[PDB]
């Protein structure tokens, strides 16, 4: 996998010391993900050899974090914030609707192969709850029941997310409710 | 309630799908553990349908890609659980009246189970 | 040397000493799961807690005696209701998700977890005694699984000390075992299937319970039933 | 006016969040046009390293990571001159619920952070610096790497700064989704390519941190603040806030309030001020508020609470404590049992698994109690265990996370114990009101 792109390797090993190579495990793992959607056990063996350690040591490290998926994930992996602050905004309800509409649990993927779901912890935009982070790009904040369905059909008709039109308005570091 | 008995009834069937998918896709089905409330039940009565509390679908190496379990007869908040070991994904199937086996709101049918087991098999199984 | 006073007994002992060693050195005792002769000590199981006085100025929180150094003129209490209540509690947190295999488990009467439970747990508060508080679904996972033709792994019994993974890294130097997920969900596992190193049988004698057992000798007799013959191994010059 | 700064004063000056929300705030051009690396240049030719530490000792800057520690005294622990490589680490892993102040300094005024770290490294003789941001903060990550590049272009980073024989470079390192990675010592492991458990501290980070080396770790907010401080004197800085809580603070507020968000106010200002004047007051009846982070114990919605100066002391001697300045208001319409049913199943998730009392303790037992009792399968005995549990945990785990979990539950029993008893004794589930639009 990394044979292809060794410009990425020189560059990212160069941020850490000679004796600080495992450091690379995180950024490498991270790539595989944003490229292939999930990490296969062949990637873990590679990365181990690349970074200079055992398959065992890398395996553990990667299974420690929440973002790395180790089974396939639909085109748009919907990560929903469940933590308190978003709870008081409607998070649980939104999860019940979303999951019940699409008919998927965390480990599954919709039949049409573009929708995975996951509950996550505070995304750190509590002032704009309920919050949703798509794949690895800017949150979709203030997911009202209506704001949501539009997000859904936007992606469902192949609109690249960075330019779907969302009803209503949502502030920056401060947010006014009505 | 009497749900407890129908939940255990549903534990048998989930196990049934496990053994099926297992022989079917030719992958090891492994009885992982029996109910200690059977092994150590003495003269005491026992009416449960099986004696198997933890089941699994393992690969060639024997490392499982699917794990299944239901809670004993004497423990509280009985749920039946599905876990993809190594991929951090846990499920919790309850039992609703009339509806049936649910993971909250979505029914857990043979089909849906087979879907998960497949996804898991292709993705996780080492050999 | 430095002067320490354990409970009612005072002892000489070199500067670098672990309070745990100083404690045992006066002829006392304390629960002790994650630490092992010849391994890096870390307070991880949180069993070896003592109370420490250092001027008598009791420190506010309880110390892991196994990773605490000894200071000149220090007092160590290992018997207080504060100590013992804490111990019995820590024994309870351990046995919380454990499987219930003792009769069937090959770790028989030689199991540190068993011995430490009957020693320091079930605390006497001052009729019918309560044996188990936790009444939920215990942790259920992968069971009776061989790592190599010499080593068989019960993950349900593992108490998450670090005895094994620590050792592989430190003593022979072959990192072929580590934990996996996190939370209550973490477990021991491998990716180097064979169990590569030629020093992999040692984890067998360290593992404080019957997670990591010698498969060469599975299901033969209970540990007390064995007659033990101390000798030397002549397979080579060492 | 006459003496000290503690409010909507007219003599208070916005410094950090000054240009946040301002269009194009993150160009090296914007930062320069508003007097960019002016302070950093000054300091490097004029004040020595030791001198730039006393100006922070005197400023009275306490850590904004939630820790609270004296960050002038913190730099004071670093090895003077040993010849070893030293490391400075910005901790932009901001994962503690209800807290989001770091985020926007990262997205909209990154060069402020950069300048602030140049000063910081300079004080502690760290030539190299790292930024561990959460791998969820996407835009933040992209705006830092962006800025780090523009700075490096124009000579603000690397080689030999300002003509002065100091050199300093930054490196970004994204995370992968783990609250525990926020802990200063678990962060180092995480970065170092290991599984992020916290380390044994008897050997301290100042004397052995990143790769054995003398490292110093600070919060984003802490560092961004090192600039105004060095720009316009400690005296300016100290002239804000209480007698132990100097300077200004990034307070943010969330919950069913009128206009949630971040509001830069000085240290001392009251909850009543934030909740009302700025946030526009509640929209529902409130029953409690969580002062600092989620890790801080909840306080009842009382006047005597509303009038408390949000501080590292007024809060301290008020049951709770000031964490991250992330308040959250909780509506009566929701059960406090549920509030923590939640918060603790948050901590249950995030536990690293190293300790019996946290792994088994809270992640096992605790989250399971709330479950039972929160479904109305609860008995009176259940509320008593939960209570008796907390002190077997809090005292002694390997790291603070364990306390972070018990504290909010302790402080919830201590003000709403009847609310737990209520659900139990009537076998009633927590109320499920409609909360989202
Ligand atoms: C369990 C735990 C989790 C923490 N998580 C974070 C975090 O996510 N972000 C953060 O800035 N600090 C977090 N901290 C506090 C860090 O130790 C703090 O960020 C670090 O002290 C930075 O130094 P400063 O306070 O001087 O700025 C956490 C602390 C603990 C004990
Ligand atoms: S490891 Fe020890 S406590 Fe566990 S089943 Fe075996 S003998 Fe019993
Ligand atoms: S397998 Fe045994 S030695 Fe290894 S961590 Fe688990 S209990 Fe300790
Ligand atoms: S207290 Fe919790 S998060 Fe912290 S070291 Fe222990 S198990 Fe890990
Ligand atoms: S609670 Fe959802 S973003 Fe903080
Ligand atoms: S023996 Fe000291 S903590 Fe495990
Ligand atoms: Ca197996
Ligand atoms: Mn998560
Ligand atoms: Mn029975
Ligand atoms: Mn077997």
């Amino acid at each position: 996998f990394f044979d292809d792109k060794q410009d990425f390797l020189e560059e990212t090993f160069a941020k850490y010391p000679p004796e600080g190579r495992r450091a690379a495990i995180m950024p490498l793992l991270r790539r595989v993900q944003q490229e292939e959607g999930w990490i296969r056990p062949e990637r873990i063996e590679e990365i181990a050899r690349l970074v200079g350690t055992t398959p065992t040591e890398v395996m553990g490290v990667a299974s420690f974090y929440s973002y790395y998926q180790f089974v396939p994930t639909g085109k748009y992996h919907l990560q929903v914030c469940a933590t308190l602050s978003c709870k008081l905004a409607g998070a649980e309800e939104l999860w019940d609707y979303l999951t019940e509409t699409l008919g998927i649990g965390p480990g599954e993927v919709t039949p049409d192969g573009l929708f995975s779901v996951q509950k996550v912890e505070c995304l750190g935009s509590c002032h704009t709850a309920p919050v949703i982070q798509v794949n690895d790009e800017p949150y979709v904040e203030c997911v009202t029941r209506a704001r949501l369905e539009a997000l859904l059909a936007g992606l469902r008709a192949g609109k690249r997310l960075e330019e779907i039109e969302l009803p209503g308005k949502c502030g920056h570091h401060v947010h006014e409710v009505e | 309630a009497s749900s407890e008995r129908e939940l255990y009834e549903a534990w048998v069937e989930l196990l049934s799908w496990m053994r099926e998918y297992a022989q079917a896709k030719g992958v090891r089905f492994e009885k992982e553990a029996d109910f200690p409330d059977f092994i150590y039940r003495m003269e005491r009565p026992y009416d449960l349908p099986t004696t198997i509390m933890t089941a699994s679908l393992s690969d060639g190496l024997g490392e499982p890609f699917l794990l299944a379990d239901v809670s004993p007869r004497h423990a509280k908040l009985k749920r039946i659980g599905l876990r993809l070991p190594r991929a951090h994904i846990h499920l919790h199937a309850h039992y609703e009246p009339g509806k049936g086996l649910v993971t909250g709101k979505i029914p857990l049918t043979k089909e849906r189970f087979f879907a998960l087991a497949d996804r898991a098999r292709e993705a996780l199984a080492f050999a | 040397m430095v002067r320490v006073k354990v409970n009612d007994r005072i002892v000489e002992v070199p500067p670098g000493t672990s309070v745990m060693d100083a404690v045992f050195h006066a002829g006392y005792d304390v629960p002790l799961f994650c630490s092992e002769k010849h391994l890096s000590p870390i307070g991880a199981c949180r069993m070896c807690l003592v109370r420490i006085g250092l001027p008598i100025q009791w420190q506010p929180k309880l110390a892991a005696s196994c990773v605490t150094a000894v200071a000149d003129g220090m007092v160590v209490d290992t018997l207080s209701d504060v100590v013992r209540e804490a111990q019995a509690g820590m024994v309870e947190f351990t046995l919380l998700n454990h499987p219930l295999d003792c009769p069937t488990c090959d770790k028989g009467g030689a199991c540190e977890l068993q011995d430490r439970t009957v020693e320091y747990g079930l605390y006497e508060k001052y009729e019918l005694p309560v044996y188990t508080r936790f009444e939920f679904t215990r942790r259920h996972v992968d069971k009776h699984h061989p790592l190599s033709p010499f080593v068989i792994l019960d993950r349900e019994r593992c108490i998450h000390c670090k005895r094994c993974v620590r050792y592989f890294e430190e003593v022979p130097g072959d990192e072929v075992l580590d934990f996996i997920e996190r939370g209550v969900h973490t477990f021991i596992g491998t990716m180097d299937f064979g169990l590569p190193s030629g020093f992999s049988g040692n984890i067998t004698d360290i593992c404080p319970v019957g997670a990591l057992l010698d498969l060469t000798a599975r299901f033969r007799a209970r540990n007390w039933e064995m007659e033990e013959t101390p000798t030397t191994c002549a397979l080579c010059p060492v | 006016t006459g003496p000290i700064l503690s409010g909507l004063d007219p003599r208070f000056e916005r410094t950090l969040y000054a240009h946040v929300g301002k269009e194009g705030s993150w160009t090296l051009d914007y930062y320069l046009r508003h007097g960019g690396y002016e302070t950093a240049k000054r300091v490097l030719k004029e004040k020595t390293p030791d001198e730039v530490i006393e100006e922070v000792k005197r400023s009275g800057l306490r850590g904004r990571g939630g820790a609270g520690f004296p960050t002038g005294l913190k730099w004071s622990f670093m090895p003077k001159d040993d010849g070893k490589q030293h490391y400075l680490i910005c901790n932009a892993d901001e994962s503690e619920p209800g807290s989001f102040k770091d985020r926007y300094i990262l997205e909209d005024v990154p060069h402020l952070l950069i300048e602030g770290m140049i000063l910081a490294g300079y004080a502690i003789r760290a030539t190299v610096g790292y930024i561990y941001v959460r791998g969820e903060y996407r835009r933040a990550a992209d705006r830092l790497e962006q800025a780090i590049k523009e700075a490096r272009a124009r000579g603000y980073l690397g080689k030999n700064l300002f003509g002065t024989d100091f050199s300093f470079d930054l490196h970004v390192h994204r995370g992968a989704g783990a609250y525990i990675c926020g802990e200063e010592t678990a962060l180092m492991n995480s970065l170092e390519g290991l599984r992020a458990n916290p380390r044994l501290k008897p050997p301290f980070p100042a004397q052995s941190g990143l790769w054995g080396k003398p490292t110093t770790i600070n919060n984003v907010e802490t560092l961004a603040s090192v600039v105004p401080i060095m720009e316009r004197g400690a005296d300016w800085f100290a002239q804000m806030g209480t007698e132990q809580s100097k300077g200004m603070k990034l307070y943010q507020i969330s919950g069913p309030v009128k206009r949630p968000g971040v509001y830069e106010l000085p240290m001392g200002t009251t909850f009543r001020e934030l909740i009302y004047e700025w946030a526009g007051g509640p929209l529902e009846p409130i029953q409690a508020i969580i002062p600092g982070g989620s890790s801080t114990p909840p306080l009842p919605f009382t006047e005597e609470v509303l009038d408390t100066p949000m501080s590292y002391e007024h809060l301290q001697a008020k049951g709770s404590m000031l964490g991250t300045g992330g308040v959250i208001l909780i509506p009566e319409r929701v059960s406090m049992v549920d509030a923590m049913w939640n918060l603790t199943r948050f901590y249950a998730h995030e536990s690293c698994g190293k300790c019996t009392p946290c792994r088994e303790g809270v992640a096992g037992f605790m989250v399971n109690l709330f479950a039972k009792i929160g479904t109305g399968q609860g008995e009176e005995k259940d509320v008593e265990n939960l209570e008796a549990l907390l002190p077997l945990i809090e005292g002694r785990s390997f790291c603070p996370l364990a306390d972070a979990a018990v504290w909010p539950v302790k402080g919830s029993l201590r003000h709403f114990k009847d609310q737990y008893l209520a659900l139990a004794r009537e076998k009633r589930p927590v109320p499920r009101p409609s909360l989202w639009r």
